[PDB]
RNA sequence: UGUUGCUGUUAAAGGGUUCGUAGUUGAAUUGAGGGCCUCUAAGGCGCAAUGGUUUAGUCCCAUCCACUUCGGAUUGGUGACCC
RNA sequence: AACAAAGGAGCAGCCUCUGGGCCACCGUUUCGGCUUUUGUUGGUUUUAAAAGUCCAUUGGAGAUUAUGGGGCAGUGUGACAAGCGGCUGUCGC
RNA sequence: CUCAGCACGUUAUCUGACUUCUUCACGCGAAAGCUUUGAGGUUACAGUCUC
């Protein structure tokens, strides 16, 4: 049976942050490749502004509102939240 | 709601669930302190500091990775600001409406704006010279 | 169980039914207040005679919820099967 | 005198406990000849004293204390000597406490303002557990109440820290329950952040 | 803004109930409205009921099993006596038998029936049937 | 005249709007502790033992093979679980 | 609940055994005040504790690592492109 | 390529606005009507302020 105090997976995938149980983070990291030599830069999804690194005039990502638009040509590998 | 004029929004920050600093950052408080100091000789906002340290090095909070938040930091090495940062942000707003209307006369819009401005200003000088930091002469004009 | 005197003796006309499903008193002023009886089946399909009984309330049909609480009703007695 | 006694407080150096004298050579040992960054941490690092507690639980818990002022340099090789540890003293877990001051309310206004709040109860008990816990972190607590008022803290870890502490989970809790007088449990959940608790 | 801490949590409280709703999620949570839930969930009035903790401020959640009809609460919180614990029990409830007041006094947190026990008035609270 | 206990969509009655001082009202935290003995005091989603041929069960198995909605079979089976 | 304060580097006492050295104490205006005992009152002066201050190390803490951080120097490790090399954009010295 | 790692549409979710059910639920109201968008949660009469 449905419980308020453990509530159910398929209902808070949905939910926004701020009406969230827990009202946790909703963003997460990413580890940016340099494709203009490798180095690895860690990077955030909702960067808000670009991030450069000496290795890479190619950029990171852009500075767009929505997430980051992240370089094409460029590693991604996905950190956790936690 | 909206202090001054209609508005509903929810749009905020949350925080981490997760107050202890990632098995990523492997760095150390000074490392920190130090980059947030160097930042700041530019002239920079603590607010623009945060962003510049998150999305570069992965920093969850400054709070987080040292026992201290930005103007303390600032405060401590003598860095720190005598104008609060949403004071200041306003004046800059407000004398900038006042050049357009020094020139449009029939602007009723940036009129009204510039009053609601004007008086968020007045509300923030009173409070910041109750809780002290800002002289008690302290005025707006 | 009902009204008392300070000699324990009951006064009142009768005592009235519980919908086990809020806990509230059946009036019977509701007529919408249906008592819904089924039959308990055993092994080989033998029929048990009627045992359980289950009571809905009239403020359950205002608006259909009557359905939904005689699920979680059935379920919890292990009459209806989950998986 | 010894060189293996100064890892205890100057005042317990003349009169050691037989337990306090065991994980004292343990240490010293440790210092000498070994995997780097506790060959030279632990000269800095001096113990207030240590006990040794026993449940009835397979298993004994050695528990030890030492100044809130060490934490910061311990927090981070907490790991690394909690294991090589056991590994000298085995059929005991090691645990690693820093000792800490609560306080009291005055029942004056004007006075519980200007005390801390990093020496008050709450902060302490739940430093207390975290220390415990180690390697390991606290996501979410709960707090149930019953009908006899009668209230029961939990608490929640992740699935994937899971493996290293279900074992220790008793040892813990006993541990926790004897010393600050509150009562503990430990779930998992798989998904921290939307919080459904799981056998995952 | 809210003004009263409990006026937020028993008008969700009275209209689940209403509805007859066997759970009901409260926004806030204080030190206050714990100890209010705990002397119902004694007389038999509530199932149990959760603090969950957000590490900002806490949403308790509640069990309702059905057997309440009114959870209020009295705002200006009016000073009510030794005399006049009479007076509030008739004219803000339907009964003397099962009206239960609750009040605060320097003691604690506590009905109306055991307040005039130890015979200390105080500041009244909330009140429930 | 409604503090206890008033009304204001249409019946007498929300100011054309906004800013704003006196005045009135204002969120959460500090935390109200424990053990050993007796008591059939209760609950138990803990549990060693040992009980129970269907004197109670379901998964596996046996025999059929029934194209597909039969079954029974005994010690079944530290299995499951029930007093 | 209200009053008032704080507004966070706009700050902040480590305790302690013993020994030595110096040192009036209030006070600073042309001479004022002053603690007992020595029988007592009147006069000066000394020794001595006290307090201060300087050094000394005796034992113990610390709520945040001084065998530490910060900044210089020597050697080897890993490494880019021109100068050099493989024998097929890129690799190393 | 060229205001273009673009623009639109469909499925699903969410936050913020305006309103419809001419199948709006409970409830309220003298009735007309009102319904997360209150005139609802009010004789079981008390969230706050003001006209």
């Amino acid at each position: 049976d449905s419980d308020l105090s453990y509530p159910t997976v398929r209902s808070e995938r949905m939910k926004h942050k701020r009406r969230r149980l827990v009202q946790g983070p909703n963003s997460y990291f990413m580890d940016v490749k340099c494709p203009g030599c490798n180095a690895i830069t860690i990077v955030y999804s909702h960067a808000t502004s670009e991030v450069q690194c000496n290795g890479c005039a190619t950029k990171l990502c852009r500075p767009t509102g929505g997430k980051a638009m992240l370089t094409t040509g460029c590693g991604f590998r996905k950190k956790a939240d936690h | 709601v909206r202090m001054q004029g209609v508005g509903h929004g929810k749009s905020a920050s949350s925080l981490p669930f997760c107050r202890t600093p990632p098995s990523w950052l492997k760095i150390a408080s000074r490392d920190v302190i130090d980059a947030v100091c160097k930042l700041a000789k530019k002239g920079l906002t603590p607010s623009r500091i945060g962003m510049q340290l998150r999305d570069s090095m992965g920093i969850a909070q400054v709070k987080n990775v040292t026992g201290r938040k930005i103007l303390r930091i600032l405060k401590h090495k003598g860095m720190a600001p005598e104008i609060p940062e949403d004071l200041y942000c306003l004046i800059k707003r407000a004398t900038e409406m006042r050049k357009h209307l020094e020139r449009n006369t029939k602007d009723r819009d940036t009129k009204f704006r510039l009053i609601l401005v004007e008086s968020r200003i007045h509300r923030l000088a009173r409070y910041y010279k109750r809780v002290k930091q800002l002289p008690p002469t302290w005025k707006y004009e | 169980i009902g009204t008392y005197n300070e000699e324990g003796v009951n006064v009142d006309l009768y005592i009235p039914r519980k919908c086990h499903a809020t806990n509230n008193l059946i009036t019977s002023y509701d007529h919408s207040a249906v008592q819904i009886a089924i039959a308990n089946v055993d092994a080989n399909g033998v029929l048990n005679g009627t045992t359980t009984t289950f009571c809905i309330a009239g403020y359950l049909r205002r608006q259909a919820e009557s359905d939904h609480a005689i699920n979680h009703l059935a379920i919890s007695k292990g009459i209806i099967r989950i998986k | 005198v010894k060189p293996h006694l100064r890892k205890l407080r100057k005042l317990k150096r003349p009169n050691p406990s037989e337990d306090e004298d065991s994980v004292a050579k343990a240490l010293f040992e440790l210092e000498a000849t070994h995997k780097t960054l506790r060959t030279q941490l632990p000269r800095f690092h001096i113990n207030t004293v240590r006990t040794l507690s026993s449940p009835r639980f397979r298993r004994t818990a050695t528990v030890v204390f030492y100044p809130l002022r060490f934490l910061m340099l311990v927090r981070k090789i907490q790991r690394t000597l909690t294991a090589e540890l056991e590994k000298r003293f085995p059929g005991s877990i090691v645990v690693l406490v820093a000792q800490r001051k609560i306080t009291k309310r005055p029942k004056d206004v004007y006075k519980l303002q200007k005390v801390q709040r990093s020496r008050t109860s709450v902060a302490v008990f739940e430093n207390i557990l975290n220390d415990l816990i180690y390697p390991c972190d606290v996501m979410g607590r709960r707090w149930r109440c019953r009908t006899d008022g009668t209230k029961v803290m939990k608490v929640f870890l992740d699935s994937r820290d899971r493996k290293r502490v279900e074992s220790r989970l008793p040892i813990i809790a006993h541990v926790y329950k004897q010393l600050t007088h509150r009562t503990v449990s430990f779930g998992f959940m798989w998904n921290p952040k939307l919080q459904q608790v799981s056998s995952r | 803004t809210m003004m009263s801490v409990l006026a937020n949590a028993l008008r969700c409280i009275a209209s689940a109930e209403r509805r007859g709703k066997r759970q009901v999620l409260i926004r806030p949570s204080s030190k206050v409205v714990v100890k209010f839930l705990q002397v119902m969930q004694k007389h038999g009035y509530i199932g149990e009921f959760e603090i969950i903790d957000d590490h900002r401020a806490g949403k308790i959640v509640v069990n309702l099993n059905g057997r309440l009809n009114k959870c209020g609460a009295i705002c200006p919180r009016f000073d009510c006596t030794t005399p006049d614990f009479e007076k509030w029990v008739k004219n803000i409830l339907p009964s003397r038998q099962f009206g239960f007041v609750v009040l605060t006094t320097s003691l604690g947190i506590m009905d109306h029936e055991e307040a005039r026990a130890r015979n200390t008035g105080g500041k009244v609270l909330g009140f429930f049937y």
